[PDB]
């Protein structure tokens, strides 16, 4: 019967050494959850990441930037309720919230969903990377001047483009004010809650953009930096 | 909708024709099953550490 | 005498404070495996053990010799002086390591999470402790440190050891903390930009407070002793044994204060609170 | 029209049901059990600590021998433990890391698990080539699998976020029976001791008793103000307890068809995550979000003991079939045995 | 059993006024954040306005900002959406939703088809 004790002990040893290799692999993979309303682009960003960099529309994509691995997942096969499966992602490195910035009326839905994510009791420490997607369509609608933002957000009538704004060369000030207004509506929520445990990093992407990877790399790095700072109270 | 209403009504009619007992008897049955097995519940009456498989 | 008994009680308080703080850190680590989980905690345990050694090995005998006035242990004290240099160099060195540790985890978070495996933590702890043991014992037992039992270090051992210990650590810790400060200032400016955009130097003061507390306690406790260890054996403008003795005690006072400044993370606080009550 | 007339007759039935429910409430459980003696202070202690998991634990289930147990973590693993010696017997990697439930077949031959992949995977531990691998894999659900429990080595019941439960025949892989009627996500199910019936708690703040072989909902119990997170059967089979997000536990009886007792304190404001009775049913253990587990006296509604040993939310629990110990899984990636 | 009954709301000419009273029965009213979710004909669910646990912090969708108000009375266990200056596009059913968890600030109650803690609706129609 001591033989069965030694067989259990060596099964435990082979198990623990497989779990040690699994610990190093799982520890070095940066999980990113993609969330956001539909008609925004979650799937398009996963697909375009799978096209250029590589990976496994499917829930996941796995890509490396500068020898740093990421695993981005968008959940597709669920219902429309999310108050309970959301807690399956309380430990992700960051949530990539995608928002159709050119869809002036589903924007309140995106703001409410961002507010519910930011104040969730189980996602209090998950920082969000805000993708204000579909900027080309936004410029199309702003230059067309047929659907104006003031009809949906009357605050926009009195809004002034910030003095820190960095528009790209050749951009109409109306487009700058529209996209920076959406930016500040989400920053007004993320800083309205605060507490320094997590932050929101806006980035004005278009989905087909080549750099989406870099933006996620740069920000995951900033999130870890700020976590290490706030750990030693240096922040 | 009309289909979810027909299903809710048929479910409530099925649930309505059940036979219920008095709460006094249901509680007396819970109390009887509780005190009838009290001496065999290791979490209620602590077992001596000699017969405790998790203590040495 | 009143002054003598006062020195006695203050020295006993110093020994008891060092021992209590450091044994509390060591106990909260050994009992709770969720504090031993990280890697920076390995270095904090090394520091706490170094300071407990400082206390139990070096402090009481020097305190007894200071109260009674005569060294009542004789043939022991050769060993003792060696012990002193080790434990004190096991402290400063360890601080250096912890500082370097933090830097790697703020200047390169990805590289940190990949390369700093518990094997590298143990290699760093081993380097610190073995540099201490070497530089202390080896020149003592070979009687290179000598130019009541005398402890006046030779004009060269002194300057050399002084450099290794104090100074390497101060340069690494001054360079590291100024880089960490640059990084934290950058991030603070960025967050402030975002928050001002939303609304349209408290966090800076917090950075300064924490970095200044750490670096200034370390420096204001050890630097006088080591500029003395430098200047005194060469010229002995000069000072007396009492002043040299109080600056030594300042060094061991830092060895006492290290726990509350390096082991008051929230989990450490809660482990202490649930242990003591 | 006719939809508003069916809505009216619906409300008429709901008030006839409320009247038939207040009709049998001649007394309360507290008045009947006020003269019993209290169980006394119950101070259980951690006898084992089971480490190895790389992520938050979501489900655990003792085996019938009351010795082995399976635990599911979000690192994609399902570890089987010999709880007496803390050795690991198996470590099953999962193709999807978002597992949410795990069961232990009463024959000890199979483990099950499923999650956000909407698939229930059965694994045969008694394989003949050496190593545990996948044996069956049940597809058909349009939502995430929240709980599952074996009936025997060939029948398994599942609960899903598509607001449905299903009884499966593992060999054919077909849903031999479907249970629909819940409005919100079904979060937990508990099989009766005789496999004949089973109850389910859903996110519509309702519990339903289901007839396994006929596929009909027999009784629907209400009373919770918010999402029901856990459920279990009284060992006798004629009662069950529920825990919900409104920080309250409630004991319902099947034969009386209404709530019998409510277990709450005004200092507990967190959502109950797991519930389980002792072997005799005298003790009811509940896992709370505040990192603790409260042990209630199931007859007097008084709180008796606490199991404060987790540093994060206790996600699951379970009492052995011999009643010798209880296990608690939490989001700290640790299981702890208590007795 | 949690159940929410809304009342008020009928044919009202543009620029009129209405007051929708949502009475809640089956829980503790004070603990839950409350919302008004409206659905216009032919479009998905839309969120109108929310009021916190005690009327401390209120918030509105942009389109109804400056027109409607939302008041909570825990004593009588109800809340009222007082609408004034109704437009031809405010014609919609008006469910009075409750967030699904007490003592918290988040909720996910504009769901496409089925949410278990919202009422039945009072079709407010506005046309000339
Ligand atoms: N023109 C344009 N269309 C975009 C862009 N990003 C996303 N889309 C549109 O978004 C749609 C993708 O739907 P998607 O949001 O990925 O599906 P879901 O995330 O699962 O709800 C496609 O039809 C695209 O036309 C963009 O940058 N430019
Ligand atoms: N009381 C500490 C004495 C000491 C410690 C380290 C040294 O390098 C040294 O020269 C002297
Ligand atoms: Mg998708």
């Amino acid at each position: 019967q001591r033989n069965e004790e030694k067989a259990q002990r060596e099964a435990n040893k082979k198990i623990e050494k497989q779990l040690q290799k699994d610990k190093q692999v799982y520890r070095a993979t940066h999980r990113l959850l993609l969330l956001g309303a539909d008609n925004s682009g979650k799937s398009t960003i996963v697909k375009q990441m799978r096209i250029l960099h590589g990976g496994s529309g499917i829930f996941e994509t796995k890509f490396q930037v500068d020898k740093v691995n990421f695993h981005m997942f968008d959940v597709g096969g669920q219902r429309d309720e999310r108050r309970k499966w959301i807690q399956c992602f309380n430990d992700v490195t960051a949530i990539i919230f995608v928002v159709d910035s050119s869809d002036y009326n589903r924007l309140q839905e995106a703001l409410n969903l961002f507010k519910s994510i930011w104040n969730n009791r189980w996602l209090r420490t998950i920082s969000v990377i805000l993708f204000l997607n579909k900027q080309d369509l936004l410029a199309e609608k702003v230059l067309a001047g047929k659907s104006k933002i003031e009809d949906y957000f009357p605050e926009f009538a009195r809004y002034t483009t910030p003095e820190d704004a960095t528009p790209e060369p050749g951009e109409d000030p109306r487009v700058t004010r529209a996209k920076y207004f959406i930016r500040d509506e989400f920053l007004r929520i993320s800083t309205a809650s605060g507490d320094g445990r997590h932050y929101c990093y806006p980035h004005f992407t278009c989905a087909v953009d080549t750099e989406n990877a870099r933006r996620i790399f740069n920000d995951c790095r900033d999130i870890i930096q700020r976590m290490h700072l706030r750990q030693y109270e240096l922040l | 909708s009309i289909a979810q209403a027909r299903k809710l009504v048929e479910q409530l009619k099925m649930e309505a024709n059940i036979d219920r007992i008095k709460v006094s008897k249901a509680a007396a049955d819970l109390m009887a099953y509780c005190e009838a097995h009290a001496k065999e519940d290791p979490l209620l009456t602590p077992v001596p550490a000699s017969e405790n498989p998790f203590r040495e | 005498f009143s002054v003598r008994i006062l020195t006695a009680c203050f020295l006993s308080l110093l020994i008891l404070s060092t021992l209590l703080g450091n044994t509390l850190v060591c106990a909260a680590v050994i009992r709770f495996r969720h504090l031993r989980s990280k890697v920076t905690n390995f270095f904090v345990i090394s520091l706490a053990v170094s300071d407990l050694l400082v206390a139990v090995l070096v402090m009481p005998w020097k305190a007894v010799a200071e109260i009674a006035g005569f060294w009542p242990f004789g043939s022991f004290c050769n060993i003792w002086v060696a012990f002193d240099i080790m434990c004190s160099t096991a402290s400063i060195l360890n601080l250096c390591v912890i500082s370097v540790d933090r830097y790697w985890a703020i200047s390169s978070p990805f590289r940190y999470e990949r390369k700093m495996t518990p094997k590298a933590a143990f290699i760093l702890i081993s380097v610190a402790w073995t540099l201490s043991v070497l530089i202390s014992f080896i020149p003592v037992q070979l009687s290179w440190h000598k130019a009541n039992c005398d402890s006046s270090l030779s004009r060269t051992y002194a300057i050399s050891s002084s450099v290794i210990s104090f100074y390497i650590p101060v340069a690494i810790m001054i360079v590291t903390y100024t880089r960490i400060y640059r990084i934290a200032q950058k991030q603070i400016r960025r967050i402030a930009a975002l928050e001002r955009a939303a609304v349209h130097f408290k966090r800076e003061t917090k950075v300064l407070k924490t970095l200044s507390v750490i670096m200034g306690v370390f420096v204001c406790c050890w630097l006088p002793f080591f500029i003395l260890n430098c200047i005194l054996p060469f010229c002995g403008f000069c000072i007396d044994s009492n002043t040299f003795d109080v600056f030594v005690w300042f060094g061991w006072a830092n060895s006492s204060l290290n726990p509350i400044i390096y082991a008051f993370n929230a989990d450490f606080r809660k482990a202490f609170s649930t242990l003591l009550g | 029209s006719e939809l508003d007339q069916l809505r009216q007759e619906a409300e008429q039935l709901k008030n006839q049901i409320r009247d038939a429910r207040k009709a049998c409430a001649d007394a309360t459980l507290s008045q009947i059990t006020n003269n019993i003696d209290p169980v006394g202070r119950i101070q259980m202690r951690t006898r084992r600590t089971l480490r190895g998991h790389l992520a938050k634990i979501y489900a655990m289930h003792w085996g019938t021998d009351s010795r082995l147990l399976v635990s599911a973590s979000q690192d994609g693993k399902l570890i089987i433990w010999d709880s007496y010696t803390t050795n690991k017997v198996h470590a099953i990697p999962l193709r999807s890391s978002w597992v949410m439930t795990c069961a232990y077949a009463p024959s000890g031959n199979y483990v099950a698990c499923g999650g956000l992949d909407n698939i229930c995977s059965i694994y045969n531990l008694k394989t003949r080539e050496g190593n545990v691998r996948v044996s069956r894999e049940l597809a058909g659900h349009t939502g995430y699998l929240s709980c599952c429990r074996f009936l025997d080595d060939n029948q398994i019941v599942t609960s899903s976020g598509d607001t449905t439960c299903a009884l499966w025949d593992i060999e054919t892989g077909q849903q031999t029976t479907t249970f629909t009627g819940h409005t919100g996500d079904v979060m937990s199910l508990s099989l009766a001791p005789d496999t004949r019936l089973f109850v389910s708690g859903a996110c519509d703040a309702s519990a339903k008793l289901w007839d396994v072989r006929e596929g009909m909902c027999r009784q629907t119990f209400t009373g919770h103000e918010s999402d029901i997170n856990a459920i279990c059967f009284f060992p006798n089979g004629n009662a069950f307890a529920t825990g919900s997000d409104d920080a309250t536990c409630r004991l319902f009886d099947l034969r009386a068809d209404q709530e019998l007792m409510t277990y709450s304190h005004d200092n507990i404001i967190c959502g109950i995550t797991s519930v389980s009775f002792s072997k005799s049913g005298r003790l009811l253990l509940a896992g709370y979000d505040d990192f603790n587990c409260n042990v209630w006296d199931a007859l007097k509604a008084d709180r008796a003991g606490v199991l404060a040993g987790h540093d994060n939310r206790v996600s699951c629990l379970g009492v052995t079939d011999d009643g010798m110990a209880v296990a608690t899984g939490s989001w700290d990636s640790f299981l702890k045995i208590w007795n | 059993q949690v159940q929410l009954q809304e009342s008020g709301g009928g044919l009202v000419q543009p620029g009129g006024s209405l007051r929708l009273s949502c009475a809640a029965s089956g829980f503790t009213f004070s603990n839950y954040k409350m919302n008004w979710v409206r659905q216009a004909p032919g479009k998905g669910l839309e969120w109108v306005s929310d009021i916190s646990q005690s009327g401390a912090s209120i918030s509105y969708t942009g389109s109804v900002k400056g027109r409607f108000t939302i008041s909570r009375d825990n004593a009588k266990n109800t809340l009222y959406l007082q609408m004034n200056s109704l437009k031809p596009e405010d014609t919609a059913v008006y469910y009075c939703a409750r967030c699904p968890a007490p003592f918290t600030r988040d909720c996910f109650d504009v769901t496409s088809t089925t949410y278990a803690y919202r009422g039945q609706g009072t079709q407010v129609t506005v046309s000339s």
